[PDB]
RNA sequence: AGAGAAAUCAAGG
RNA sequence: UUGCU
């Protein structure tokens, strides 16, 4: 580690993308992950009480605790009703220009929404197949079972989808009929919206420990949407907020006016201990009833927003395949109820293979719903400093006049997380008092340096559609990271050097190959990158299509230009691709 | 009063074409209107006549035209036919059709004045009403019934809409004071066996042997019938009869079949029918009670190859082994590039690390590309090298066993023979050693048993790019020393002061550059769980020294012991203890 | 992923899928180029012996792209 | 055997 | 069948 700590000409903030591993392979999850489902659902209701005592919080409906009971000293599950109202209340006076937005959107975007966006949504259980699909097979299956049952069309807004799930569940009985003709009663169909499909999250990094994530049913899905893109509305007009503008020029201008004169500054640079561990549905639930209600928004509109949380409080998460089991060298994945283990307090919320539990979350369901959460906790008279946050993890700048005011806000900073289920980790959270040094999302400040490190590398291989496709992927992915920083003079001008060289190889124009042999052996020069050529590009036309360029310098002759470009040729015929269509634009056969 | 963005001379000019007070929210309507007005203004700012206060009439198309304003342009339908017209946006888009009207001249001008238009109404809160004004009202779209009312009030002690009757208020908490970090914090180190050398290839000890220029087949075929093999060091991790595999696979690679029929040693080498022989033993041998599983990790200590893997692989070679094409220059910024790149190619290709990442990215490849089947024969996937003057290098070869893996994450068996210089046994205890003669040459030749996911393999198959990470940090140092010097030197090679072992001594920045590539390579082959969370738990404790650095001062919570979050992931990893220790050595007090 | 078997998928003996045609003959120069499903060769063969087009038709595919390449190089 | 790390692979038929 | 420094 003293290889990464420079003392001259460098300093240990430009060093900090050395303590990266992203090189190696990410860390995979194996086996049964009801384990790590079990320990997230048990949390809260451990932290819900200074002594932890889970048999009386199993019987909680809505986690509100008198402040009394906030855990001071240790994680604190569960919110203060009272504070909710007021530190919401406060997020409405300021910010109101902010929130003004969001009244406009929901007056013309939301009921403009269609639902056919989610079909890009993640992996979905089906209540259908009883298995996990791709969303939109699940899209277009839960739709023709809304259609059938309601004996409507469904029309293409959003609204009308989320009508449909409240329509169809105030029938007595319902059936899909194809072939399989399955049939739901009503607790059948209600027990598959409060079903949440948990899964192991795969692929991730800076973590000694593998968590998970859940998702929801697809019929509740379309009202999860509307509060998450509302939330999103709000996070882009709000500048506590990290999650939006995706460059990260929050810190940025943060840094740029850090610079105060005779004032004792500080830095305080942490994440949140048990984020989705801790966090009560009811508390952001009455977080956007107060907003809605304080916005004039009519009653339909509170009651489309209250919908989704109240569904996850009542949400049945799914455990697995089961608890391990050893009796010697042999091994068997058995249910919680079976026998005795140390997560016995909650067999009585044993619901067949899901279990019931009314506090906690889960990673993926409420992202930037949780950040507002946060936001309005803020939102103090004692807290006069600046505030980034994005989910759990939060940069807050101190501007006092006395060593002792920082600390009183750095505590009441510290408390007014715990009064909406938001703990700091006493451990990740450091407080530099001579603001200056600091990190958030993994963004590593110093003065006015600013250094982003990516957290994963960008793909140096081509993406393998084919070689026009995947010469202009992959120097675009190469150009995002120079633009936003993670990349520089140098190491940008390396990365072609890897991609080019591995492009190269993967089409067979390196070394002596079969498609090489071919060429110097029937006199064919190589005149594209892909076909072992020079690379005409360059630091500064990572932009520019390669055909395009090598006719402006001379590279491609006018003869076999009008070959490769011939629309009657048999070979052919950011997000989308500045390729012109040539007899290297092939697709690989399946 | 008026609005800032309606012209007074508008303000007036409506005053009196509508009862503005003798309506339901005249104010709102008003300048509602004034914006259809302004609107034509725009239009008719250079043939559009006027008939506000049809309503604008066109002399080049003879059309007459009535701006209206619409919420949403995609609930556009022809008004009348008396009259065409043209809906904008609040924001100021207009409709498909209304570009083919107007031209950039008039749609530039008619947005923007209704951005700040946007704006006044954002401002005074009036979101709602203008909209109210623009169309009708939106009715109710959306309502909950008595049946699903019931079903979700089940687990909330709250209405659909919530309504708590206790009096908004933040309460005051008795919180806990903040200590300061007066020392930097020291990490635990284990005690416990050495850690083994537990990476897929050899790393440094890497060797090969030069061949004739050819073909893989001819390589091969050169090393096998000239070669003899006897064991010197077996283990019983890889017994030494496993021998027969490797040689039966480089006669049939010499003839041409990389794929050859099973034999008796292959069920000891790949552990065919490994996982019902221990599910029949685990059953035989089971008895006493079902209990819950526990998992046990062995804690091992720091092993001393560490210090000379690094030793060894920032040593000189003769060839650059990093020979990647250069790319175009056309700019001054561009030739910049190509310098820095090219002279850090020169820093750290002549290195013995170059060498053996290019041993592991062909290894890699070579295995990778024979897992995308499935196959119960054995393959052989020789790692074969060609220095520029064309001999073959022969590093090793690899033995692909049946593999019928269905997701990525899935072991495949491996035997890997390799060729290595010195031997260690309590570095390489389940490597069986092999002494090999080619034309009076003594090689060393290791076997392993292995296992090895397609996923690890794949990240391995592009290990090239760890150059990038050193390639940053040199990087910075030569553009740091340009702005100071107001001048670019890329021949600039600055002594850097570090800590080394406890004493502050300062270091070419050629040397440090070509080892801080030996210590990212050793870390992305020994990249796990345990690395992944010490290196992300590290990050605030070297963040935290460098404060300390500078005199600043570092302020914890009440329960804070940050270096217990990294202590946790210091079990067995070597590079990760190696890196403990280097921080231990670190002084732990600034003053 | 497409990206971790794009090597395997070029080097397979018919990596390509192109439509049926009779100007690409079967086999050139003792490589076989067809059985549809073709092998890599056939776009290298295509832009040394293929069929040329108009050179108004080229101006035309290249007119978006070639734009953004003068306004590189005239700043 | 081994890979591995909190539980899996060492085919499934 | 087999050739990335």
């Amino acid at each position: 580690m003293n290889l990464f700590t420079p003392l001259s000409e460098i300093n240990p903030t430009t060093t900090q993308e050395l303590l990266y591993a992203y090189t190696g392979p990410a860390p995979v999850a194996y086996g049964t992950r009801t384990r790590a489902v079990l320990e997230n659902i048990i949390r809260p209701y451990q932290y819900f009480y200074k002594e932890p005592n889970v048999q009386r919080a199993l019987d909680i409906k809505t986690g509100c605790k008198e402040p009394e009971d906030i855990n001071v000293e240790g994680p604190s599950s569960g919110f203060h009703t009272a504070s909710v109202l007021k530190l919401a209340d406060n997020f409405f006076r300021k910010y109101r220009p902010a929130m003004e937005k969001l009244k406009y959107w929901i007056l013309v975007k939301l009921p403009k929404l269609k639902y056919a966006e989610l079909s890009k949504g993640r992996q979905t259980y089906s209540f259908i197949h009883k298995r996990n699909l791709p969303a939109p097979i699940a899209l277009e299956e839960t739709v023709e079972f809304l259609e059938q049952n309601l004996r409507r069309k469904i029309g293409p807004t959003l609204l009308s989808y989320c009508q449909a799930i409240a329509d169809v569940m105030e029938l007595d009985e319902t059936t899909y009929e194809g072939t399989y003709t399955i049939k739901f009663s009503r607790e059948e169909l209600w027990d598959q919206m409060r079903t949440l499909n948990t899964m192991w999250k795969h692929l991730e990094r800076g973590r000694l420990n593998r968590r998970t994530i859940a998702t929801p049913s697809m019929l509740i899905r379309g009202f999860v949407k509307i509060v998450e893109d509302a939330a999103k509305e709000i996070l882009e007009n709000v500048p506590t907020s990290g999650v939006p503008v995706g460059g990260e020029e929050k810190l940025a201008k943060l840094a740029s006016k850090q610079t105060f004169h005779t004032a004792v500054t500080g830095e305080l640079s942490g994440d949140q201990e048990k984020f989705n561990e801790c966090l009560d549905p009811d508390a952001m639930r009455l977080m956007w009833t107060v907003f809605l209600r304080k916005l004039g928004c009519p009653d339909w509109i509170m009651e489309l927003f209250n919908i989704p949380f109240m569904v996850f409080k009542s949400k049945l998460a799914d455990m697995g395949e089961g608890l391990v089991y050893t009796k010697g060298k042999l091994t068997d994945r058995k249910p919680l109820g079976e026998m005795p283990s140390e997560f016995d307090d909650l067999v009585r919320n044993v619901v067949g293979n899901s279990i019931s539990c009314r506090l906690g979350m889960f990673m993926g369901m409420y992202n930037l719903t949780s950040t507002l959460l946060a936001l309005i906790s803020i939102e103090r008279e004692e807290l006069t400093g600046s505030h980034v946050e994005s989910s759990d993890d939060f940069i807050h700048f101190f501007n006092c006049k006395t060593h002792e005011e920082m600390f009183k806000q750095a505590e009441t900073l510290r408390l007014t997380l715990k009064l909406v289920g938001i703990n700091m980790s006493p451990s990740k959270c450091i407080l530099i008092s001579p603001a200056g040094i600091g990190e958030f999302n993994s963004k590593f400040h110093h003065r006015d340096f600013v250094g982003n490190v990516a957290t994963e590398l960008p793909a140096l291989v081509p993406n393998g559609t084919n070689p026009m496709t995947d010469l202009a992927m992959g120097l675009n992915v190469i150009k995002h990271s120079v633009n936003t920083g993670q990349m520089n003079l140098c190491t940008g001008a390396l990365a072609m050097r890897i991609f080019n060289h591995a492009y190269k190889y993967a089409y067979m124009a390196l070394g002596v190959t079969r498609r090489t042999r071919f060429m110097e052996e029937n006199a064919i020069t190589p005149l594209l990158t892909n076909q072992g050529a020079s690379p005409v590009h360059s630091f500064s036309t990572m932009h520019l299509d390669e055909v395009a360029l090598r006719r402006h310098l001379g590279l491609l002759d006018e003869e076999t230009l009008r070959r490769i470009l011939n629309p009657n040729n048999p070979v052919t015929q950011i997000m989308e691709d500045y390729s012109v269509p040539s007899c290297f634009k092939y697709t690989l056969s399946r | 009063d008026r609005p800032d963005h309606i012209d007074s001379r508008v303000w007036e000019l409506s005053e009196t074409q509508e009862d503005w007070i003798t309506q339901v929210h005249g104010h709102v309507r008003r300048v509602v209107e004034c914006w259809k007005y302004t609107i034509c203004c725009l239009i008719s700012n250079m043939q559009y006549d006027v008939f506000k206060w049809p309503d604008l009439y066109d002399n080049e198309r003879a059309v007459a035209y009535k701006v209206l304003l619409v919420s949403d342009l995609s609930d556009h339908s022809p008004t009348s036919g008396i009259y065409h017209d043209l809906a904008f946006n609040l924001e100021g888009e207009a409709e498909e059709s209304c570009a083919l009207v107007l031209r950039g001249s008039q749609l530039q001008d008619i947005k923007g004045f209704l951005c700040r238009a946007l704006e006044w109404v954002v401002s005074n809160n009036l979101t709602q009403e203008v909209v109210e004004t623009i169309s009708g009202e939106a009715k109710l779209q959306f309502s909950v019934g008595t049946t699903f009312r019931t079903l979700l009030k089940r687990d909330t002690d709250w209405d659909v809409i919530p309504t708590p009757r206790v009096e908004p208020n933040v309460p005051r908490i008795e919180g806990r004071r903040w200590t300061q970090m007066k020392k930097l914090p020291l990490l635990k180190e284990k005690e416990g066996p050495p850690s083994p050398w537990r990476a897929l290839l050899l790393g440094a000890d890497s060797e090969y042997i030069v061949c004739p220029p050819g073909t893989d087949q001819e390589a091969i075929s050169w090393i096998h019938s000239q070669s003899e093999i006897e064991c010197i060091r077996e283990s019983k991790s890889t017994p030494a009869s496993v021998i027969t595999c490797l040689t039966s696979s480089l006669q049939s690679f010499a003839e041409g079949n990389p794929v050859r029929s099973r034999i008796h040693e292959d069920i000891i080498a790949f552990g065919i029918n490994k996982k019902q022989e221990k599910k029949q033993s685990a059953s035989s041998s089971a008895s006493g009670e079902w209990k819950r599983a526990e998992y046990q990790v062995e804690e091992m200590s720091l092993p001393p190859w560490v210090e000379e893997e690094m030793v060894l692989l920032r040593s000189d070679q003769e060839d650059n082994w990093i020979e990647l094409e250069k790319n175009a220059i056309y700019t001054e910024v561009d030739g910049v590039a190509e310098g820095l790149v090219d002279k850090y190619i020169e820093i750290v290709g002549r290195t013995k690390v170059a060498s053996v990442i290019e041993k592991w990215q062909i290894a890699a490849t070579r295995t990778f590309s024979q897992l995308h089947t499935d196959r119960s024969r054995i393959t052989a996937c020789p790692i074969i090298t060609r220095d520029p003057s064309g001999n073959c290098q022969f590093w090793g070869m690899v033995l692909l066993g049946p593999h019928h893996v269905k997701r990525d994450t899935d072991n495949a068996p491996l035997l890997i023979a390799e060729i290595m210089g010195e031997d260690t046994e309590e570095k390489y205890p389940k490597h069986s050693v092999f002494s090999l003669k080619v034309e009076e040459k003594q090689f060393l030749l290791s076997l392993k048993i292995t296992s090895f996911s397609r996923n690890k393999l794949y990240t391995f198959s592009n290990i090239r790019r760890v150059l990038i990470q050193p390639a940053s940090i040199y990087s910075q140092v030569v553009l740091s020393r340009a702005a100071e010097n107001n001048s670019l030197n890329l021949e600039v090679n600055p002594e850097i002061q570090l800590y080394l072992e406890g004493a502050q001594r300062g270091m070419t920045l050629y040397q440090w550059v070509r080892m801080i590539l030996c210590l990212e390579f050793l870390m992305a082959i020994y990249n796990n769980p345990q690395m992944e969370g010490f290196l992300a738990n590290m990050r605030r404790l070297h963040m935290s020294r460098h404060a300390m650095m500078e005199r600043r001062q570092v302020f914890l919570p009440f329960g804070s012991r940050p270096e217990d979050k990294v202590n946790e992931c210091i079990i067995n990893n070597p590079i990760v203890a190696y890196l403990a220790k280097g921080w231990n050595s670190m002084p732990n007090v600034y003053y | 992923a497409p990206q971790m078997r794009l090597v395997y998928s070029v080097r397979k003996p018919w990596p390509i899928s192109m439509t049926p045609s009779k100007e690409i003959p079967l086999v050139f120069n003792g490589t076989k180029l067809k059985d549809t499903r073709a092998n890599i060769v056939v776009p290298d063969y295509w832009s040394k012996y293929g069929s040329q087009t108009s050179l108004e038709v080229v101006n035309a595919i290249l007119y978006a792209e070639d734009l953004k390449v003068q306004r590189f190089f005239s700043t």
